Order: structure tokens, then sequence, then C-alpha cells
């Protein structure tokens, strides 16, 4: 009788890692954009000349 | 004339190719070797000049 209670709890704290993991990939897929720019900087304005 | 974009060193040209999902380049580059050392100086002087 307690466990419908239960599969509330369990509901909810897989709702709020869900929205964890999300979060997380959409942020972290900026920093890759981020790094590749400076990646091509650094290839072109130290190695040679711009 | 960027440096280091399409192959490493010196560019000259490419070609392209399929994939099933994709492209694949071929860059033809220029790399030089077999060195020595010499001995340099800025500038001449001559009659003053
Ligand atoms: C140009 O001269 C320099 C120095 O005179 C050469 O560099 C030395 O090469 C010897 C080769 O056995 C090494 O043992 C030394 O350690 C080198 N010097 C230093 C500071 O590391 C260089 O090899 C010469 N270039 C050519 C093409 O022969």
């Amino acid at each position: 009788e307690a466990e419908v209670q239960i599969d509330r709890l369990i509901t909810g704290r897989l709702q709020s890692l869900q929205t964890y993991v999300t979060q997380q990939l959409i942020r972290a897929a900026e920093i890759r954009a981020s790094a590749n720019l400076a990646a091509t900087k650094m290839s072109e304005c130290v190695l040679g000349q711009s | 004339k960027r440096v280091d974009f399409c192959g490493k060193g010196y560019h000259l040209m490419s070609f392209p190719q399929s994939a099933p999902h994709g492209v694949v380049f071929l860059h033809v580059t220029y790399v030089p070797a077999q060195e020595k050392n010499f001995t340099t100086a800025p500038a001449i002087c001559h009659d003053g000049k």
C-alpha cells in the first residue's frame, strides 16, 4: 500500500535527473564550438601570420 | 594561404571523393628537407651606402 507512494518518489527523482542530463548535454555542446575556434586561432595566429 | 587548414605544411591542391555518409579529401602538400647552416648578414655597406 506504500509502494504506490514510493512510485511517486521514483518518478520524481527520475525526472529530476532527466532534466540535469539534458541540461549538461546542451551546455557541453557549446564548449566544443568554443574550443574549436580557439584551436583554429592558435594554429594560424601563432604558427604563422594572419 | 591560412596555415594548417588543408594538410600539414604548404598546400598545393586537393581531390574530393565520396563515402557512404560523407566526404574524403586527399590533400597534396610540400615539405622541405636536407638543410644546411651558411652565414648571414642584414645588409651590405658599399661606398657608405
Ligand atoms: C649547423 O651547426 C650547428 C652547430 O655548429 C649544428 O648543431 C650541432 O650538431 C651536432 C651534430 O653532432 C650536435 O652534436 C650539436 O649538439 C648541435 N648543436 C647544438 C647546439 O645542439 C648543426 O648540426 C649544423 N647543421 C647541419 C645541417 O649540419
